[PDB]
RNA sequence: AAAGAGGAGAGGUA
DNA sequence: GGGCAGTCGCCGTGTACCTCTCCTAGAGCAGCATGCGCCC
DNA sequence: GGGCGCATGCTGCTCTAGGAGAGGTACACGGCGACTGCCC
């Protein structure tokens, strides 16, 4: 396999990091060398059958571990890793990393009740719409109020001026952001509102759609996440907005 | 907890790929739908169903 | 199978 | 006279006192003669003097420079030789044993330590029978041992009888019987149906001594060629040699005990007549004899509790064990003079052993320090697991149910409400251990129908009781003498009946004997829902101790106690007067003359990073008496554990703020200082030495302004009582480093020429984002001090920064019966409701969640609570109040508050057509309210589950090596979850494009996050997105099994075959960095 | 359009396995057995020659730059150093190259013996 | 220009 | 020949999130700094 | 007494290996397919 799949690692200060492939890839080149030396030399034929024999239990360990014979064990009295335990259960590649991910431009926090608020609303604190919505805020700040260049941008959004407020409530007038409950059950936990910033550092939530999330608040939190194009903006707009969602698929 | 969740992992797999592709089949075949009771009673009218 | 390598799924919007 | 609650952490005590005085003295005499392979050299240990030595740190300078507690073991030897004379003498240094500290835990790594008590099987014999398919009676018989291999015996459906050695195939018990070397004559004088054993003996053969050897080798030892000198040594090496096989003194009591033996207490081994008394055993019980009964093994008289000295003596043989092998091989393999014993012994194995038991097991587990409620309850837990106990995926389910004998020895309502439910308990208030390992219980004693209730109360075993009747605490007597009624209520053969007040034998001493420590803070406890009182015990342990605590008005009468047994309170020990006070020191003068001094902690640091506060309670020339408190601890008030606060509540709706157990608050709560808290925490810098060269701690700093070291000093270490906030350099550290990423002219140029300049880098220490706060603390550890740094280093900088918080929307708050909310709101006073007096409310509550959780005792507090400040009268209340009456409670409720009205003179406390209810006017417009509404006095607490530790959020930051997808964790900027479930909902709405985007380019498209980055900047679209990553590292690992697999491109026209495509190629003359930027 | 069509899963023969981490060079040697069970010197942090991490098989490890820091820059498109055998380009190759090893004796696969059907059988 | 690599135990919250 | 019936081994067992610790292996061989004996 | 030479405990470089149990054993529970016994 490729080196990049199997790395090295550089912590322990003087120390190598531990892999399980490279083990057995080594007792295999072991092997085969010890056995190719003995052949060569005309060795009695009762010594290079052994050789043969540890030779395809290796190889049987580097393909699947414990699957004929005995396993093997590292430092610990713990099995290794072969190369079909990576694709194989729950935490192989296709149930962990094909059919889920983990992605960019996502927040999470507590959420609390917003009364006074509208169906199709939602607050937001302003500590992670200002993370969430960086790069239009920093387009809109070289676009209008002109400043120069990006680091210009950057350097003011971190020394926090009164301005990048100004910018940021109007970069996120019309955007519709999408909310999440951790046991999703069915299509209406997840759910697309309109943002208005609040101060604090909770989220406020409508009462009346609370049911359908299956949320009371006194200790839940919630996911966020935020489109990107705009074929994805008239999709959550036109598809899964809160406000026209009336009756039960069931 | 897990049994219900593995029931409609389950449930999800086997039937993943119905989807509306046709418009009319022209089938003359049915089912027959009536009423749920039990004895003299009903359970589940057929207005509902 | 179209999430698996990344491609419209043949339903919803992506029908055609 | 009476009862007088004892310790409640005797058991970690007992046990280490245990170890300490017998355990390592047993142990070093069971290997002290050792021996070389051929003659003599014996080597000799006197174990029995075994010298201590003191330790160098104490606690408090251990937890400072993150040290362990510990003393040095030595042990006088001796070699002598009895050829040649010469006999050897010296003393022997075999390792360093941790201390206990005074509170009963351990420092280990500068970090406070527990060790829980562990729920294993009894060594003994057991007996079971089982139904097959077809009926056929079967009897089995299965003796286990403290160390070894098991035994087994089985009847079959023929009447055959059968042995099963460890995990080998069926055995004729003649040739076992044989094999031992008995004759049929003293065979069948101890079996009391010799006729039922011709049967085996028939269809098995007889065998003689030899013969019987070499079946028991041949089936043993499948393969190898049988001989009779080895037949007898696996004999001997499996169950007569005393260092493979181990009953223990338990083991041996409890086999004497079942089969009617009376064999010496010294002997832990196997005999022959235990065998003989087995088989008996199993025929008699097969054929019905009426006195024999099998076993049941969740009984808990067949259980065992092992604590830290027996868990510690194993490690010790183990090591032990390592140690021999070394010394008999030094021994043997060197041919010199001159071997010293002190040469001879190498402890590695030993020290290598104590510090993997106390450092990594799955026993010794970092220690709750929340509040002092956490701490004494984790000393007393209970566990199933660890090493020869159980699995949790291998668990069945009987073992997570309550059986009839753990009645007044475990708590049945404290439980973990995770994966591992019903695998860990709690022992009860009144429960004891004994020497054998078994729980106790206390009872009294009746006669004729009088309780004695001054007659030194007996403490019974689970199987001692089973033929006796007994009453449960709330059985109502006369004058504390005879039993009244005529039906009471009793226990019998693990069965709920009913009897006469004359048949009964023992009472229980308390009706809160059946619960737990935490469990017995809860008043009004009979009139609320189990899984409520759970949840409110466990609630209890998560509060945060408060600037100013407050006992609270209505408690229960345990507090005292539980305040008292963990170690904050500090009592006066004389009958004598106050010479000195100060917030740092205290002095008292008996009346005979000697003096006594104590100091005090101020604002130190938990595990938790919480605080510890002492603060004294006297004055100057205050006299005092024996046991008076004179200082207390940070959640503790004049001697009683205090948690929370005492606040006015009322039962009603307000405008949806209320909507779903969620909170509304007053102001006053704010500026006021109620539920503020203190929290401390601590940051760690170490200067290393790298083979480029070593790195330097220093205040040039390369590149950063004037600004940035106002507050650091020569050497460049912030200094105390500096406010700093995001950003700050706490520690300024440079490293030397040759980093070669420049073309080389300029470079060799100037080192050519000279100008030596700084070719260094700046990774110095900052505070992280979201914190503030004073210093209060600096630490500095170098060499030539005396201090023991890490290997490779040569300074270490230790800072401690300390803040103040306050209570803010979006915080958990709740009370002791199970109600629990958010605050959503905080409102000033003039818009909160008031009362006929004037005084505004502190906290509303929805009453639409009492019913419905069925937690109804929070009114009968709240109702109490408000007598009792009207009154100033702090009453206490125990739980099972019911015995006296019938609606005891509610009178006792009544009487105060009607009292309370009496004693004011405002007619408007009390009211006689709605008892608990008073009028309410409206803040806002000054209107009553329609209808009266419920108001109190509340005691509400805190808890850890702050929302400025839940708040985070991410637009681009690392990724992984392998997958090259987002990292995970909020103390690495990582991102959420998107899983498969949300996937199916995603394609059950439809959007397609939503989801496409959230799989390619969010997360491991290498080349389109940065073309969306870009694009978003300049205002453009985004292009197309490509191929994931995911997939082809999978197309990797796939073809490395062996297998062919590729991707192929149909043919459109012609014969022509189709083409494979190359996935791993690029398709763009563009550049792929590793992660996003803004180019230009 | 789209790049490709269907997915397909065979048999491998030893030519194709020998294919798959096969490469030449512009002197007339080639690469791609590994034979020997080193990965990186202790000393310097580099790996070795012939070892599981070699950069004349699987690639160089810094770009643009061959392993007797004799080359440099990003100018050659494509070149190969004719003292060590290492090209030079971008590191992001090893991500893709694969190795070979030769056996001393034949060895049989564990899923065709050991298997629910056993194919061999 | 740089910057975190995995693994194993124990304990919690929806 | 023709089985029934019994036994043995492999597969599977909900979802998101937070905090603390310990570990990348272990033994042989040679370099080195220290302690102690030796001759003037 | 003092400088020098040798023995020796301490510790870091190295390499190599890597096998086979020692015993950490006895230790969940249901469904389905593939061999083997002892008889009709
Ligand atoms: N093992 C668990 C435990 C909890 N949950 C989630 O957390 C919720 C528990 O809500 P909680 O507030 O603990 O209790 P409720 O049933 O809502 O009752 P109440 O709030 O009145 O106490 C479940 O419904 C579910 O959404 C879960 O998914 N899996
Ligand atoms: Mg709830
Ligand atoms: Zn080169």
């Amino acid at each position: 396999i490729p080196p990049d799949l199997r790395p090295m690692v550089q912590l322990d200060g003087g120390r190598f990091a531990t892999s399980d492939l490279n083990d057995l890839y080594r007792r295999v080149i072991n092997r085969n060398n010890r056995l190719a030396r003995l052949q060569e030399i005309l060795a009695p034929e009762i010594i290079v059958r052994n050789e043969k024999r540890m030779l395809q239990e290796a190889v049987d360990a580097l393909i699947d571990n414990g699957r004929r014979g005995r396993t093997v064990v590292g430092a610990n009295n713990r099995p290794l890793k072969s190369l079909s335990d990576i694709i194989e259960g729950k935490q192989g590649r296709f149930r962990q990393n094909l059919l889920g991910k983990r992605v960019d431009y996502s927040g999470r926090s507590v959420i609390v009740v917003g009364p006074n608020l509208k169906i199709h609303q939602c607050g937001l604190p302003r500590e992670m719409a200002i993370e969430l919505f960086q790069p239009f805020v920093i387009h809109r700040l070289i676009k209008n109020h002109s400043i120069n260049n990006i680091k210009q941008a950057k350097k003011l959004i971190q020394k926090n001026d009164p301005l990048i407020w100004d910018v940021l409530e109007e970069v996120i007038e019309g955007h519709p952001v999408m909310l999440n409950r951790a046991p999703t059950l069915h299509r209406l936990g997840i759910q697309a509102f309109e943002p208005i910033l609040v101060e604090g550092r909770a989220i406020q939530l409508h009462p009346l759609v609370c049911p359908a999330f299956n949320a009371d608040f006194d200790g839940d939190q919630m996911a966020v996440h935020v489109p990107l194009s705009i074929e994805a903006q008239a999709e959550a707009r036109m598809l899964m907005l809160a406000s026209g969602n009336i009756l039960s698929p069931a | 907890t897990a049994d219900s969740g593995y029931l409609t992992r389950r449930l999800v797999d086997v039937s993943q790929d119905v989807i509306i592709h046709e418009v009319d089949c022209g089938t003359s075949r049915g089912l027959f739908v009536e009423a749920m009771t039990d004895g003299d009673r009903i359970l589940i009218p057929i207005s509902q169903r | 199978e179209n999430v698996i390598i990344g491609r419209l799924i043949p339903a919803g919007t992506g029908f055609k | 006279a009476a009862f007088h609650l004892p310790d409640l952490v005797a058991i970690q005590r007992n046990s280490f006192r245990w170890f300490l005085e017998e355990g390592l003295i047993e142990e070093l005499e069971s290997f002290s003669p050792i021996t070389d392979y051929t003659g003599k050299l014996e080597l000799h240990f006197l174990g029995k003097q075994y010298k201590l030595k003191r330790p160098k740190y104490d606690v408090d300078e251990a937890k400072r420079r993150d040290g362990t507690y510990s003393v040095q073991m030595y042990v006088p030897t001796r070699l002598i030789n009895k050829e040649t004379g010469e006999i050897k003498e010296q003393e022997v240094f075999i390792g360093d044993l941790p201390l206990m500290t005074d509170r009963g835990t351990f420092i280990i790594n500068g970090a406070e330590r527990v060790i829980v008590n562990q729920i294993v099987r009894s060594p003994g014999v057991y007996y079971k029978s089982e139904r097959d398919k077809n009926g056929r009676l079967t009897h089995n018989a299965s003796l286990i041992p403290n160390r070894g291999a098991w035994l087994k015996f089985e009847t079959d459906k023929n009447g055959l009888v059968w042995v099963r050695i460890d995990k080998t195939r069926k055995l004729s018990a003649q040739v076992l019987l044989k094999a031992l070397g008995l004759s049929d004559n003293e065979i069948y004088d101890k079996l009391r149906h010799p006729e039922y054993y011709q049967k085996t003996i028939d269809k098995e053969g007889q065998f003689s001594e030899d013969e019987a050897l070499m079946e028991l080798y041949r089936k043993l030892r499948p393969g190898e060629p049988p001989t009779v000198s080895g037949g007898q040594q696996l004999l001997e090496s499996r169950f007569f040699d005393p260092k493979r096989y181990d009953l223990g003194r338990v083991g041996r009591y409890k086999l004497n005990k079942k089969l009617g033996l009376n064999v010496a207490d010294t002997v832990r081994t196997l005999t022959s007549e235990d065998i003989l008394a087995a088989i008996d055993y199993l025929i008699n019980l097969e054929l019905d004899l009426g006195g024999c009964e099998v076993d049941d093994i969740d009984h808990l008289g067949n259980r065992r509790v092992r604590s830290v000295g027996e868990l510690l003596q194993n490690q010790v043989r183990v090591g032990l064990n390592r140690l021999e092998r070394i010394i008999r091989e030094r021994m043997t393999v060197s041919d010199s003079d001159s071997l010293s014993p002190a040469s001879l012994v190498n402890p590695k194995p030993l020290v290598a052993a104590i510090k993997e038991f106390f450092g990594s097991s799955q026993l010794s587990q970092f220690m709750d320090q929340t509040n002092p409620l956490a701490e004494l309850t984790h000393k007393r837990r209970l566990s199933a697991l660890g090493p020869g106990g159980l699995t949790r995926e291998r668990a069945g389910f009987a073992v997570r149910d309550i059986h009839p004998s753990h009645y007044g020895r475990i708590c049945p309502i404290e439980t973990p409400e995770g994966p591992n439910a019903g695998l860990i308990g709690s022992l009860a208030t009144h429960a004891r251990v004994n020497d054998y390992g078994f729980i106790e219980t206390p009872f009294w004693r009746v006669e004729e129908g009088r309780v004695r209730k001054d007659l030194a109360p007996v403490y019974m075993t689970a199987d001692q009781e089973d033929d006796l009747r007994v009453a449960p605490g709330d059985v109502a007597t006369d004058d504390a003498g005879y039993i009244l009624g005529t039906t009471i209520p009793v226990r019998y053969r693990q069965d709920f009946t009913t009897t006469t007040p004359e048949r009964v034998d023992y009472v229980a001493l308390s009706p809160v004997q059946i619960i737990s420590v935490a469990t017995s803070l809860i008043p009004f406890l009979e009139h609320d829902d189990a899984n409520r009182a759970l949840m409110g015990s466990n609630m209890q342990r998560q509060a945060v101790p408060l600037l100013r605590p407050e006992r609270p008005l209505v408690g229960t009468g345990l507090e005292p106690q539980a305040a008292r047994d963990s170690g904050m309170v500090i009592t006066s020990p004389v009958d004598g007067t106050i010479s000195y006070v100060d917030a740092t020191h205290i002095e008292v003068t008996a009346d005979t003359g000697e003096k006594y001094g104590y100091a005090l902690q101020k604002y130190q640091r938990s595990n938790q990073d919480t605080c510890l506060n002492q603060r004294p309670i006297v004055f100057e020339g205050d006299r005092v008496q024996r046991g008076q408190v004179i200082a207390d601890g940070s959640a503790t008030e004049k001697g009683e554990l205090a948690l929370g606060q005492n606040i006015l509540v009322a039962y009603m709706p307000w405008e949806g703020y209320n909507y779903e157990d969620a909170i509304l608050i007053s102001e006053r709560l704010v500026y006021d200082d109620v539920y503020t808290s203190i929290h401390i925490e601590k940051f760690e810098i170490e200067a290393r030495q790298t083979k480029l060269g070593p790195e330097e701690i220093t205040r040039e700093i390369p590149n950063v302004g004037e600004d940035a070291l106002r507050q650091l000093d020569e050497n460049g270490i912030i200094r105390v009582g500096a406010w700093v906030e995001s950003g700050d350099i706490l520690v300024g550290k440079v490293t030397p480093k040759g980093e070669s990423d420049q073309p080389p002219e300029e470079k060799l140029l100037r080192a050519i020429f000279g100008e030596k300049a700084r070719d260094v880098r700046d990774n110095s220490l900052r505070v992280p984002n979201g914190e503030k706060g004073r210093v209060v603390d600096v630490r500095l550890f170098t060499r030539e001090q005396g201090d023991e740094l890490p290997p490779g280093a040569n300074m270490v900088v230790r800072v401690y920064v300390a803040q103040k918080r306050k209570i803010q929307v979006g915080d958990k708050m709740a009370g002791r019966h199970g109600n629990k909310g958010i605050i959503s709101r905080i409102l000033p006073c003039e818009d909160m409701p008031y009362l006929p007096d004037g005084t505004p409310l502190d906290i509303v509550l929805n009453p639409l969640g009492v019913p419905s959780r069925m937690n109804v005792g929070q009114v009968f507090e709240c109702m109490l609570g408000w007598a009792g400040q009207l009154l100033d009268a702090r009453f206490k209340v125990t739980p099972f109040d019911e015995m006296y009456g019938a609606e005891a409670s509610r009178l006792t409720v009544n009487a105060k508050l009607s009292e309370a009205r009496e004693q004011t003179g405002q007619p408007w406390v009390f009211s006689d057509d709605e008892p608990g209810k008073i009028q309410v006017y409206d803040g806002r417009t000054g209107e009553p309210f329609d209808r009266p509404v419920t108001v109190g006095r509340a005691y509400m607490l805190k808890l850890v589950h702050l929302v400025d530790d839940k708040i985070h959020a991410r637009s681009t930051g690392p990724y992984s090596l392998v997958t090259q997808q987002p990292l995970g964790g909020k103390a690495q900027q990582g991102g959420q979850r998107f899983g498969e479930m949300e996937v199916w909902a995603l394609e059950a709405y439809g959007a397609a494009y939503i989801l496409q985007e959230l799989l390619t380019v969010k997360s491991d498209d290498m080349q389109g996050r940065n073309e969306a980055l870009n694009a978003i900047v300049k205002g453009k679209a985004i292009p197309r997105p490509g191929t994931p990553e995911s997939f082809k590292v999978l197309m990797r690992e796939l073809q490395s099994l062996c297998l062919d697999i590729a991707v192929y491109k149909a043919s459109t026209e012609d014969y022509e075959e189709d083409k494979e495509v190359d996935l791993m190629a690029d398709v763009n003359q563009r550049r792929t960095p590793s992660r996003p930027t803004y180019e230009s | 359009e789209q790049r490709f069509d269907y997915v397909k899963i065979a048999l491998a023969s030893p030519e194709r396995i020998r294919q798959w981490g096969e490469r030449t060079l512009p002197n007339g040697q080639v690469v791609g057995e590994v034979t020997k069970p080193e990965t990186i010197n202790y000393r310097t942090l580099k790996p070795e020659m012939d070892g599981l991490f070699c950069e004349k098989i699987f690639g160089p490890a810094k770009d643009w730059e061959c392993h007797c820091g004799k080359y440099k820059r990003v100018r050659h498109r494509g070149i190969v150093c004719e003292r060590c055998g290492v090209e030079v380009t971008e590191s992001r190759v090893r991500r893709h190259r694969m190795g070979f090893i030769k056996l001393a004796a034949p060895v049989a696969h564990v899923w065709y013996l050991k298997g629910i059907p056993s194919y061999i059988a």
